[PDB]
């Protein structure tokens, strides 16, 4: 588990097949936004390449609209270099070319 | 002598108060706490004056000038405290992004689908703008002269009948409820939480009630633009403090400007 954050956008991590990689990104879904894979899902684009679980961590308080953090737990399933491409968007809107993106590449032998 | 109707829609009871119908967009700022307030305050000023005064009260003013009492600007805030600020310092007018309406129109761009880039983009990370006590160029009344004040502010009890009474007599209120992920993709009918993770508390404007297909509901405006949900509004189950929708209702009566 690596604790990959925005500071690590664009990195290639060397990982073992089976290893869990933990991504944490800032997120504020009370503004309507959250992180999705292409097409507005939190599911892996390709389960045979890697699996993903996700959980959002809200501030536990009455500070309404404070941002929290989304955790994605990615397990690599096969050898190769696998792109994890997330986009920060309102899911009814779609993304645009200005949308904030996060990508990391997971390399397994 | 206290017979509440089965349904009530503030837009119909007060049809010459356009703000009641108006959906705003907070953009990528955690300012719903401020929007719920200024939206219901706008509505109540118009109601209070039988439509002689119809003004869009500035989210920007509240977001930027309230400070500690209200929380942390674009990084979240407190509804009750917003209404207390209106009673103490008042709020100027200000419309939608790039509207040139009022003293201090909202300075943060909307985030509905947009193409070919004739607008600054929506970003996860945004500053709270500064408290500038000056009106936009072209807007005539000075900042101080444009202030609208509250007579009072108060909590409404966690009681369906008390909230209905409050809306029926005095106009739309601000409330708050727990957002779950299934709420994001709401399109129509009565929202009930049935799946998805907790996403935190969210402030909104409650402007009426009714029954749809046998399901009692609250009529609620969101601040995620008109493209979201049912043209910016939604209905949410009423009578069971669903998602806490009945538990944190606040309001206040305006001081007469006319």
């Amino acid at each position: 588990s690596h604790k990959v954050t925005k500071a690590h956008n664009g990195a290639t991590l060397t990982v073992a097949v089976g290893e869990l990689v933990e991504i944490q990104l800032p997120s504020n879904p009370t503004t309507g936004f959250a992180w999705y894979f292409e097409g507005g899902t939190k599911e892996s684009p390709n389960e045979s390449m890697f699996t993903v679980e996700n959980k959002y961590f809200p501030p536990d308080s009455k500070l309404l609209g404070a941002g929290g953090t989304e955790h994605f737990h990615v397990t690599v399933k096969a050898a190769g270099t696998h792109a994890v491409n997330l986009t920060y968007m309102r899911p009814w809107t779609g993304p645009s070319h200005d949308s904030e993106r996060f990508t990391v590449y997971l390399k397994a032998n | 002598d206290l017979k509440l109707p089965a349904s009530f829609d503030a837009r119909e009871q007060w049809p010459q108060c356009p703000t009641i119908k108006e959906i705003r967009d907070q953009g990528s700022c955690g300012s719903a706490w401020a929007f719920g307030a200024v939206e219901a305050i706008s509505d109540r000023i118009c109601i209070h004056t039988n439509a002689h005064v119809s003004v869009e009260v500035s989210a920007e003013d509240l977001l930027t000038c309230c400070g500690s009492m209200c929380g942390d600007g674009c990084n979240g805030g407190y509804p009750a405290e917003a209404w207390n600020f209106w009673t103490r310092k008042g709020l100027v007018s200000g419309g939608l992004y790039e509207s040139h309406v009022g003293c201090r129109p909202y300075s943060i761009p909307p985030c509905e689908a947009h193409v070919n880039g004739a607008r600054p983009p929506c970003t996860g990370e945004g500053d709270t703008p500064k408290c500038s006590k000056i009106c936009e160029p072209g807007y005539s009344p000075t900042y101080k002269q444009d202030k609208h004040y509250g007579y009072n502010s108060y909590s409404v009890s966690n009681s369906e009948k008390d909230i209905m009474a409050e809306i029926y007599k005095n106009g739309p209120v601000e409330g708050a409820f727990s957002v779950y992920s299934d709420f994001l993709l709401y399109k129509s009918g009565v929202y009930q939480h049935v799946t998805g993770e907790m996403m935190g508390g969210h402030a909104i404007r409650i402007l009426g009630w009714g029954v749809e297909n046998g399901t009692p509901y609250w009529l609620v405006a969101n601040s995620w633009n008109t493209d979201w949900g049912d043209n910016g509004f939604f209905k949410i189950l009423r009578g069971q403090d669903h998602c806490g929708i009945e538990s944190e209702v606040v309001a206040g009566i305006p001081r007469t400007d006319q």
